[PDB]
């Protein structure tokens, strides 16, 4: 049990100035219309109904 | 009608280069102030908001 081959892999993150390009899917949240709502949908962070 | 056009015309497309001129950078690396804001600590981003 001390000199089998391991399979041993490492998963790091990168941090920089740049958006979320890969990570955990956010839930998805609620839907609201006619509301004065701010929202971000790929391009964005603009706020209006 | 001309004269009653071009007074139309005229600021349409001074509106119109309105909107266009926050689409410029200015010299600076972005359009938008937003964008330097989340990338660049506001200390170091004062020249560019400037």
């Amino acid at each position: 049990v001390g000199y089998q081959p391991y399979r041993v892999v490492v998963l790091s993150f990168e941090l920089l100035h740049a958006p979320a390009t890969v990570c955990g899917p956010k839930k998805s949240t609620n839907l609201v219309k006619n509301k004065c709502v701010n929202f971000n949908f790929n391009g964005l962070t603009g706020t209006g109904v | 009608l001309g004269k009653l056009q071009d007074v139309v015309n005229q600021n349409a497309q001074a509106l119109n280069t309105l909107v266009k001129q926050l689409s410029s950078n200015f010299g600076a690396i972005s359009s938008v102030l937003n964008d330097i804001l989340s990338r660049l600590d506001p200390p170091e981003a004062e020249v560019q908001i400037d």
